[PDB]
DNA sequence: TGAGGTAA
DNA sequence: TGAGGTAGTAGGTTGT
DNA sequence: ATAAAAA
């Protein structure tokens, strides 16, 4: 079908343009520029009953689309400020950002105003061509006149195909047209995962269940827990062995006094230095969220890498239970599901057991066929640690590797990559024909050289041919570089729905966007692009996208729920809490 | 664009041989058409020839003469031997009961005769294995209901539905053993069970227990059934099981006796699994329609006649339905809200109803009377949360309605539970001390902290049924009220939920507008006919709805009825009051509409005849250009029908636009309404409309009828389903 | 802190 | 009980 | 306009 695109026609010169919409657009009396790319209104919405205004703009941005054209780009945005007291200060009526505060999105002063920033694809795109009419026109050539248009861009966008995932004992998931397949795509992944089980079947190493004392919780709450969590684990990997408990106590709680005695007196005398562990956060009695959001915080980041921990929290566990009284025993005093709350704690163990099975390393499933390329590097630099993922063919090895950086920066981390990359090629995918690394942020050369000096070194050795292997560097943006929206033109009475999971779009040879996003999956409003660009190399860019995308459907946290990032710099995220 | 609909066409009937053999009145013919196919075996198409009855009865199948005991007397029926012969083409309506009726029979028999599959009713077919992976114990069954259709177009039809059933895992044998047979009886006399039987699967009304298997004489039998099932009951069958005495739920015949192992429960859809269960049989139009597909192209396939073979085909029909136009509204100050075609304006419908109301406030500008706020004491509830609700509130009110005088305050202690000494404590001491018993007032729930369940609610149903003549009552939980403010001494609402404490009172203010008549909104023009009396009778007590032209005049009167001294009562109600309101709001009326809920014996046609005579004798009416009629509504359509539209979209079915409407007779449709301005989650269901008497156009009753359901004054935010006579009947007449 | 995208 | 619809009938061949 | 109570 056809699409439509956020792309309004005008019919080098880049710079110059922009300083003329700037100019233009700064003049005008209910319009406030807040960024070299964002505008505002000068009016909060009416019927708000807060003490904090949202005030309503829009995005802009150019597009040098390879037809041979220069396109406009326009999405919404929202601010929030405060009405009584970074400032917005007043001098007449040029107002600009250096007496009312400018909020940010967290604490909850914002939190329960979010849903108004949320617009589907025909709301969206008829405030999106509202904004177009209004303001954006009279636009000026200096002297000359500019003709920002309307009617945007149609386009037949291709997608790519789901690929075939591969699960435990065979059994595989593959899509073969729009047919009912597809459209039970995210039910038959989570099923498929929960019947056949996790792919990985390692072995296990020691595992904890460290609760509060029993001051502050029963010995028969956290036993139903722990049997029925055992349960699932054992349902979906089979090697699991057992959940010993560690009891500490809970010693007040102020300000971060109980962290003291947890590891000195508890887990030092208990010899609890190594293992995975599982810990209850103490929440169950009136609480100050300071004090946990600290102990959580300290209990993730104060051990070194070494006993990764995985949290829950124990208001959640006591509400999915009930006291039974023991009729038929005496002195039990056992704690039962509820018969009406079994699918929703059933929910809730499936996705705390995933997340401490992603947390050991156990990935639950990988693809059929092999990518394109071999070898993929995954590189993030957390505030002052960095974190690389090494990702094999198919999905079979995924290998995580945490670092402390101390520039010689450059030298620790060429040297990580070619330890790693001699110790691991000829164990899984010998003579590769294609290096890729995605580095998230922006990248400045130090690892594309890194990668040559490493690939000189191993074709020294003799462990890659030098002649027919391929190396590159591609840019993750979590933000998009321009924020394209496409939705797909229908025949329905609303005319218009978000578009398919697999929608890529390249604006330039080397850069472009892709919408995992989309109809096999819901959500409220529109997609949303992941934006990648090719830096250097000798590579192909779309083998590369492809690859990406099918990184993409490993969703390895919610299975239902879709993904938005590959699964690489998702494993960075989920596994580079600091230090 | 056209649209799938749920009706599958017998292209057949071309070759179909068809054969013949030959209040009170109604009655004993019913009672005699069951008792010969009860004894044949077959179907009977009862037919009326020269002011005579007769019962049809296909010439392959004898019949003896007898006489069978008629309340009167022993009426004789005898074999005619004369056969008549019916073409394909020639289907007239004295001919309409065959046909339907063997078709009927025939698939029925070759339906319930079926491996995977039993029968529930006449009408209902249920797979034997339920749904897998249900974590509790509770069984959902799939399956379907289906019916017949003449469709005017010349042909029959199959119009199949899905259906679900929810049935505990076992019942009567891990329940109930010899050593309690008295304890917990009064608990399953009178409910539907499900018996196995071996495989032969059916339903069953329990009259009561009785004695053991060993004892009471009946083994030897079950035996014999269980030896030649599919199902190994071998191992559920033991001799330590009583002997459960159950009939048909069709009538009463004599008390069969068996078994209460195979025996399994049904639940009707309010005992339990309401918000645990019940989202399971939501389904979406594609999803829907596949397993329809899937059903009918599982089981409606290869049928067999009595010699000929039934080609049912697949595809179901496609045609292109017409609909409807959303009506203009009235608000206060005008305020016109209109829709003029499929573009934005259509898109937030619901949205700018419920802002416009909320900024014009109420059409109805009438004065007040006296409210009252009915809240616990000093020591429970405190006073400080009353006084910033009740301040709250009163500037909600007094916004929307300016006539607002006051909210003056009572307070009641609550004591302990009893849920009725506290009856008379709450509402019977204070309220009877205080001069407090006639006006409106909102009481406020007690449910603070740790409240129990199962009898808040019978407290609250008592609180609404006391005075209803005089002090009609909106409740309020006061867990919901305090879950706003928060203490800092002072209250103030918490600045995180202001959107939410100020949707809960605007929805709380418009149901106690509605309690106080003060109609929001009305429509803009007229209606066809001037006036529409919606009558809805149940639980003893009546309720009748007048609804002048534009719904500016919309009147409510209850009524207490005990049977001809009911239909006197109808026709002087009815007389009466069309006499005070006609001279009033419609004068000269050009036409007069029952809306009647249920089933019309033709009570009302007399009692509106009666009326428009005794009128014209007034001279208010006239006679020679007067219109007058019953339409009839059912809650529960007739035949299943299920409407999607075609979209080229990824999800190729849709729901229909509000208003779609579709005629199978000249005096039947079907409308639906909850459709795309609205938001809904699965498929649309019809309402179903056929005149009973009178001589009206139903083109303008339909019409009228859909322009009437788009008045919705309880969620102006959310679809309606129901008129707006028969809602405001259901809204009121709580006893 | 059960977890995803959308909002930023 | 702040509220809406979607889920949910009637229940004649006979099935000891 | 808001998220549930509801794979
Ligand atoms: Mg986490
Ligand atoms: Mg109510």
């Amino acid at each position: 079908k056809d699409h439509i695109l956020n792309l309004y026609r005008i019919d080098v010169v880049y710079k110059f343009l922009d300083y003329e919409i700037r100019r233009q657009l700064g003049q005008h009396r209910d319009l406030w520029k807040l960024n070299t790319h964002q505008f505002f209104l000068r009016e909060p919405m009416k019927g708000i009953q807060g003490s904090i205004n949202v005030f309503e703009g829009f995005t802009y941005k150019l597009a040098r689309l390879a037809d041979g054209h220069f396109y406009v780009t326009l999405d919404l945005s929202t601010k929030y400020i405060d009405k009584y007291c970074r400032f917005l200060y007043l001098n007449g009526d040029n107002w600009y950002t250096i007496a009312r505060m400018l909020y940010n999105t967290k604490d909850e002063r914002v939190k329960s105003l979010h849903y108004l920033s949320i617009k589907g694809p025909s709301k969206r795109f008829e405030a999106i061509n509202n904004y177009i009419s209004s303001y954006f026109k009279n636009l000026k050539f200096n002297a000359g006149k500019l003709l920002i248009s309307n009617e945007p861009l149609v386009e037949k966008i291709k997608n790519f195909w789901i690929p075939e995932l591969l699960f435990n004992n065979n059994r595989r998931l593959k899509i073969t047209g729009f047919n009912s397949g597809m459209r039970d795509f995210a039910y038959q992944r989570k099923q498929l995962i929960k019947n056949n089980g996790v792919l990985n079947r390692t072995s296990f190493d020691v595992q904890y269940l460290l609760v509060p004392d029993e001051q502050y919780m029963d010995a028969n709450l956290v036993e139903g827990f722990k049997n029925n969590a055992e349960f699932l684990i054992k349902k979906l990997a089979p090697a699991f062995d057992k959940f010993i408990i560690i009891r500490y106590p809970v010693k007040s709680c102020t300000s971060a006094s109980v962290q003291i005695q947890e590891i000195e007196k508890v887990l030092h005398r208990r010899n609890a230095l190594h293992g995975f562990a599982l810990v209850v956060l103490p929440d169950l009695d009136a609480f100050s969220p300071a004090f946990l959001k600290t102990f959580h915080e300290l209990l993730k980041s104060k051990f070194y890498p070494d006993l990764k921990v995985q949290c829950a929290s124990a208001h959640n566990i006591s509400s999915f239970f009930k006291p039974f009284s023991t009729a038929g025993n005496n002195g039990i005093v056992e704690y039962r599901v509820v018969e009406a709350l079994k699918g929703r704690f059933s929910s809730y163990l499936f996705y705390l057991v995933l997340e401490h099975l992603i947390v050991n390393r156990k990935w639950p499933y990988a693809l059929a066929k092999n990518l394109f390329y071999d070898i993929y590097i995954g590189i993030d630099v957390h505030d002052r640690h960095a974190g690389f993922t090494f990702f094999f063919k198919n999905g079979e090895q995924i290998i995580f590797h945490p670092e402390e950086v101390p520039k010689v920066r450059a030298k620790t981390l060429n040297k990580v990559i070619y330890e790693k990359l001699k110790l691991y090629i000829p164990l899984f995918a010998p003579n590769p024909n294609g290096i890729v690394i995605v580095r998230d942020g922006r990248s400045f050369g130090v690892e594309y050289k890194a990668l040559q000096a490493a690939i000189n070194t191993l074709a020294a050795e003799g462990i890659v041919n030098k002649d027919t292997v391929k190396y590159g560097v591609v840019d993750l943006h979590k933000q998009s570089s321009v924020p394209i929206r496409i939705a797909a033109k229908t025949n329905s009475y609303d005319q218009l729905e978000n578009p398919v999971a697999g929608s890529y779009k390249l604006v330039s040879p080397k850069e472009g966007f892709i919408f995992s996003t989309g109809y096999p999956f819901d959500i409220k409003g529109t997609s949303r692009p992941l934006n990648l660009s090719m830096k250097e190399g000798d590579l192909d860019f779309m083998k590369v996208m492809e690859d990406v995308f099918c990184q993409i459907m490993l969703a390895f946290s919610a299975p239902d729920k879709s993904n938005f990032l590959p699964v690489i710099i998702k494993l960075i995220d989920t596994l580079l809490e600091p230090l | 664009k056209d649209h799938i609909l749920n009706l599958y066409r017998i292209d057949n009937l071309s070759e179909l041989d068809f054969s013949y053999k030959l209040e009170l009145l109604n009655k004993q013919l019913q009672k005699i058409a069951e008792e010969v196919s009860s004894v044949t075996k077959g179907p009977t198409a009862v037919l009326k020839r020269n002011q005579r009855f007769f019962v049809a009865v296909p010439a392959d199948k004898q019949m003896e003469d007898r006489s069978i005991d008629g309340i009167p007397f022993s009426i004789p029926i005898k074999l005619l031997p004369e056969v008549y012969r019916i073409d394909s083409k020639d289907i007239q309506g004295h001919q309409l009961d065959v046909v339907y009726k063997f078709l009927d029979y025939e698939i029925r028999r070759q339906l319930g005769q079926h491996r995977d599959l039993w029968k529930l009713n006449t009408h209902q077919f249920f797979l034997r294995e339920p749904m897998k992976g249900i974590q509790g114990s509770i069984n959902v069954f799939e399956g379907f209901t289906y019916k017949l259709a003449r469709l005017a177009d010349g042909h029959f039809y199959v119009t199949l539905d899905l259906s679900t059933k929810y049935i505990d895992k076992y019942c009567l044998s891990h329940y109930i053993n010899e050593g309690n047979v008295r304890t917990f009886e009064n608990n399953y006399k009178g409910r539907r069970f499900l018996y196995l039987n071996g495989d032969n699967w059916y339903t069953i009304e329990l009259l009561g227990f009785g004695k053991s298997v060993k004892e009471q004489d009946v083994l030897n039998y079950i035996t014999e059934k269980i030896e030649h099932s599919r199902t190994d009951l071998k191992r559920y069958v033991k001799p330590n099981d009583l002997s459960m005495s159950y009939t048909y739920p069709g009538r009463t015949m004599d008390p069969h006796s068996g078994a209460t192992s195979l025996a399994r429960m049904l639940y009707n859809t309010k005992d339990e699994r309401v918000k645990s269960l019940h989202y399971l049989s939501i389904k979406g139009p594609s999803k829907r329609f596949e397993a329809i597909n899937n059903y009918i192209s599982s089981y409606f396939k290869n049928l067999k006649f009595n010699a000929g073979k039934l080609l049912i085909s697949n595809e179901p029909l496609v045609e292109k339905i017409k609909n409807f136009w959303i009506p203009e509204l009235l608000f206060n100050n005008n305020r016109r809200l209109k829709i003029t075609g499929f573009n934005s304006g259509m898109r937030d419908f619901a949205y700018q109803r419920k802002q416009l109301i909320k900024n014009n406030g109420v059409l109805n500008r009438t004065s007040f009377d006296v409210q009252y706020l009915l809240v616990p004491d000093e020591q429970y509830m405190d006073a400080n949360l009353v006084e910033g609700f009740k301040n709250n509130a009163e500037f909600l009110i007094k916004k929307l309605a300016p006539a607002f005088d006051k909210f003056i305050i009572i307070r009641y202690p609550v004591k302990s539970c009893t849920s009725a000494s506290v009856q008379i404590q709450e509402i019977e001491k204070v309220l009877h001390r205080r001069n407090a018993l006639h006006g409106f007032a909102l009481v406020v729930l007690p449910d603070l902290d740790a409240f129990s369940p199962a009898f808040l609610k019978t407290f609250h149903e008592l609180l609404k049924s006391k005075f209803y003549p005089d002090l009609k009552v909106q409740c309020a939980s006061a867990h919901n009220i305090s879950s706003f403010f928060k203490p800092f001494v002072e209250y103030r609402v918490v600045e995180a939920l202001k959107g939410r404490f100020s949707s809960y009172l605007f929805y709380l203010v418009l149901e106690h507008l509605i309690v106080n008549r003060k109609w929001p909104y009305a429509l803009a023009k007229n209606l066809f006919y001037d006036i529409y009396i919606g009558i809805d009778v149940h639980d003893r007590h009546a309720g009748f709805t007048f609804f002048f032209k534009n719904g500016e005049q919309i009147i409510f009167h209850p009524e207490e009825v005990p049977e001809k001294v009911r239909a006197k009562t109808l026709n002087k109600v009815i007389y009466e009051k069309l006499k005070l309101y006609i001279p009033l709001f419609a004068p000269n009326p050009n036409g007069i509409v029952i809306v009647r809920d249920g089933r019309s014996f033709g009570v009302e046609y007399k009692a509106l005849q009666a009326a428009i005579n005794t009128l014209a004798a007034e001279g208010i009416v006239n006679k020679d250009t007067v219109k007058y009629g019953v339409v009839d509504l059912h809650k529960q359509s007739s035949v299943p029908i299920r409407i999607a539209a075609k979209t080229n979209s990824y999800d190729q079915l849709e729901n229909p636009v509000a208003g779609s409407y579709k005629l199978v007779s000249p005096k039947e449709g079907f409308i639906f309404s909850t459709g795309y301005p609205f938001d809904i989650k699965g498929t649309s269901r019809p309402l179903n409309l056929s005149m009973k008497e009178g001589d009206l156009d139903f083109m303008k009753v339909m019409e009228d009828v859909f322009c009437q359901i788009m008045l919705a004054f309880s969620a102006p935010d959310k679809s309606n389903f129901l008129p707006v006579i028969i809602k405001l009947i259901d809204t009121l007449l709580e006893p």
